Formats: C-alpha cells, structure tokens, sequence
C-alpha cells in the first residue's frame, strides 16, 4: 500500500 | 468586518504554517549532496523533505484530521506538488530568479532543475509563476489559505467524501473573501479574488505537466538509487 505516508498521517 | 471565527482560522493557519516551515533551512545539510540527473539525489531529498511539511501541515487545519485516512491521502497526493510550488515562494527572490535556501551552495535555479531531469515546459511555466506570486505580494493570511484551499480541492480523484471536503472549502475562501474585502478597500475585491483563484489553476497545470515529467525520470532513474520512497508513494511508481 502506501506505508510511509500511512504512517505521516499518525 | 472579519468574524470571530474567521480571524481565528486564519490565526490558526498562520501558527500551522510558521510550526512546519524553516526558514533557517537548517536540515539541507542532510540531504544528499547537490551536484552541477546529476541534481536528482539532492532535489528528490528535497521534496521528499518538503511533503513531510505539507502533510505536517495538512494534520492541523481544522476538519482535515477528521477526513477518512483515504481521502486525506486522495487529497495530499492530488495536491502535494501544488503545495510544494505556493510554499516555496517563500525562498523565491527576483534578484536572480532562484530559490535561495540559507546560503549560495542551497541556491536553486532553472538550470539546476534540469539536472534534476525536467524539462522548458515546466520550469519556463514555473519560474513565470514563481516571479508572478511575488508581484502579488500577499499577506502571510493570504499565503497560507491558498495552500489549504488547494489541499481541499473536492474534485480530486478517489475523493469520497466530496460534500465534507467541499464544506471546509466553502468555509476556508469566505475567509478569505471577508479578509480581501476588509484589507484592501481600494481594490475591487472582485478583482483581487479572481487573481488568486487564477493562480490555483496554473498550479493544476504545472502539476500535470510534472506529473508526465515525471513518469519518464523515474522510470529512467528505476535501477539507480534516486528517488525516495515516499516521492514513490506520492507521484508513482513505475
Ligand atoms: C520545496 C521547497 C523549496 C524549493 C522548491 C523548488 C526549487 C527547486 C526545484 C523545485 C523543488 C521544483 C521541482 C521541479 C520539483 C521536482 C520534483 C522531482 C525531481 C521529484 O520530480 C518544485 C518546487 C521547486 C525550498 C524551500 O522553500 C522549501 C520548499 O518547500
Ligand atoms: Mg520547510
Ligand atoms: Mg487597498
């Protein structure tokens, strides 16, 4: 999926 | 004639802005190294940088940490350039059409961008823009609700909650309208608004024009170590 910017978004 | 409410939006943009942008340009030091796709490393670290600002951004204008976790991601990946461009007018000056960062070795102009791999179309259109921002000369209230009018942007593609995100965009240019109208009574205000809008347009145009640039950098750039992963997961992955 997206994993960084997941992981921005907390 | 600026309500309660409207004055604290504004308050609370201005204090998100100044919280996730640095005008000491402290962290350039980090990136790697600038080089005259020579300039691909360095410029990549850059925005890569330079989205995680946006987004810091993003988390603190009022209704967006309220959003669904894949409209927020819908809405920074349509916009994340858009923001990147408005925010670093910041660092612009016409003295030398260059994006100066803290010292001359982080000093960035038309042709270091093409060692970056793009190309007359867009940064022709880009350094217009940037020069044209500047003759704006806008207030700090003025700078920072653009940059989240152009982040809540219903239209974007895979946006699902479009009447939520077009609330907050209602909401966000009534503040500004009231802010024109009161700040500058000599203008039409009329006028003043339309050549602000007009710049949220050629900002969608310089992003399908980076979007197509690039594409093909990094497809060229697909076996070397060049691009990072989250300009990956914002612009593509090919
Ligand atoms: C970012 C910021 C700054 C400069 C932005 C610039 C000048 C250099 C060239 C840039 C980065 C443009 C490039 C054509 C974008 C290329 C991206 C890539 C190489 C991955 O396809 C986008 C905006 C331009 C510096 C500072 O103001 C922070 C701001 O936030
Ligand atoms: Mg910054
Ligand atoms: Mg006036």
């Amino acid at each position: 999926r997206h994993k960084i910017l997941h992981r921005l978004l907390q | 004639q600026l309500l309660e409410e409207q004055e604290r939006l504004i308050a609370t943009l201005i204090e998100a802005h100044r919280k996730t942008y640095d005008a000491s340009y402290s962290d350039f030091s980090q990136f790697r190294p600038p080089k005259r796709l020579s300039m691909l490393p360095h410029l990549a670290d850059l925005v890569s940088y330079s989205i995680q600002k946006v987004i810091g951004f993003a988390k603190m204008i009022p209704g967006f940490k309220e959003l669904c976790t894949e409209d927020q991601i819908s809405l920074l990946k349509a916009s994340a350039i858009e923001i990147i461009i408005l925010r670093s007018n910041e660092s612009f000056t016409m003295e030398d059409n260059s994006w100066t960062c803290g010292s001359n070795e982080f000093k960035y102009q038309i042709g270091d961008v093409m060692q970056a791999g793009h190309k007359l179309e867009l940064l022709e259109p880009l350094v217009k823009f940037q020069v044209n921002m500047k003759k704006l000369d806008l207030h700090e209230a003025e700078h920072v609700l653009l940059m989240a009018i152009c982040l809540f942007s219903p239209d974007r593609p895979g946006v699902q909650d479009r009447c939520r995100v077009e609330e907050v965009q209602e909401h966000l240019t009534e503040t500004l309208r009231a802010y024109i109208a009161c700040r500058h009574p000599l203008s039409c205000k009329h006028m003043l608004y339309t050549k602000m809008v007009e710049k949220l347009t050629e900002l969608r145009s310089l992003n399908e024009e980076h979007s197509k640039q690039y594409l093909q950098i990094s497809q060229d750039a697909v076996n070397k170590e060049d691009l990072p992963p989250l300009l990956l997961e914002v612009f593509g992955n090919p």
